Order: structure tokens, then sequence, then C-alpha cells
């Protein structure tokens, strides 16, 4: 989008745009998020539905 | 073995075999429906259960 | 002084995404019956049955 900004305002907004904290999320990331010893425990059945 | 599947609750193998159309035999005391309809057999209802 | 050339920028971002917080909410977690729960050595936790 076009924008009109002072160079300092542009610096701040560009930094915010270029350094966002969000990252892609998939089932693999969620599965790895579970503790490994719980994923290897046969007493717990984990599914990605 | 259906008893082992029910005891452990891990449906990964059976789900993979059912999704991939891999011939298998589910072994264990099961109830069954006795269907005497020829049209039901032609419709292949036994494969839908 | 205000300069249009030095103030006009093209800000770039994504069109849309959804951010999630509870990753474990995406996990369907179940447990075996406690009678059949086993320890690290694959033997039942409690055997005096």
């Amino acid at each position: 989008y076009p924008s009109i900004l002072h160079p300092i305002d542009h610096a701040f907004n560009e930094y915010f745009l270029q350094h966002q904290l969000v990252e892609p999320l998939n089932n693999d990331i969620i599965f790895n998020y579970i503790p490994e010893r719980i994923r290897n425990d046969v007493n717990y059945i984990l599914n990605m539905d | 073995n259906l008893e082992e599947l029910m005891r452990t609750g891990d449906y990964a193998q059976i789900t993979n075999m059912l999704l991939n159309n891999q011939p298998v035999a589910l072994v264990g005391a099961l109830p069954f429906i006795t269907d005497s309809s020829v049209i039901s057999l032609v419709a292949k209802l036994d494969a839908t259960v | 002084q205000f300069d249009f050339r030095a103030s006009m920028h093209m800000l770039t971002s994504n069109l849309t995404f959804t951010v999630y917080s509870d990753l474990l909410a995406f996990v369907s977690a179940d447990t075996v019956e406690p009678i059949n729960a086993v320890a690290f050595d694959n033997m039942r936790i409690m055997n005096e049955l």
C-alpha cells in the first residue's frame, strides 16, 4: 500500500513490518510442542484431528 | 488383533491400512449383520462398514 | 520541509492470517484404561491384581 510518513515514522513502521513475531504454524510444530517423553509414552494416545 | 487395539488405543496402523486400501484381517469376537439381500451385495454395503 | 518524494513509501505485509495461542488445543489426547497403564519397562505399573 502507498503511505506518507516522516523518515523516522517510516523507520519505526518498517521495523514493525519487517520483524513481526508471528511464524507459520502446522501440525508438525504442534506435535513437536508436546513433550517428547509424553509422545513416546504408550499410555497416552495423541492425535491431530 | 482387535483386543490389542482396544487395549492400547493406538489406531495408527488400522487407520493407515483402511485409508490405503491395504488388505487386512481384523481378528476378534465381533457381532455381524446377516443381510440376505442380493441388491445389498451388488451395492457392496459390506465394504462400507 | 515536507517532501513528497522522501515521504511516499510502499508498506508491505501479508494479506491475512490467523494467530493461535493454545497449540495443545489442537491435540486430541486420550489415555488407556488405568488397569492397562504400563511403566517405562512396558510392564504394568501395578501388578498385584
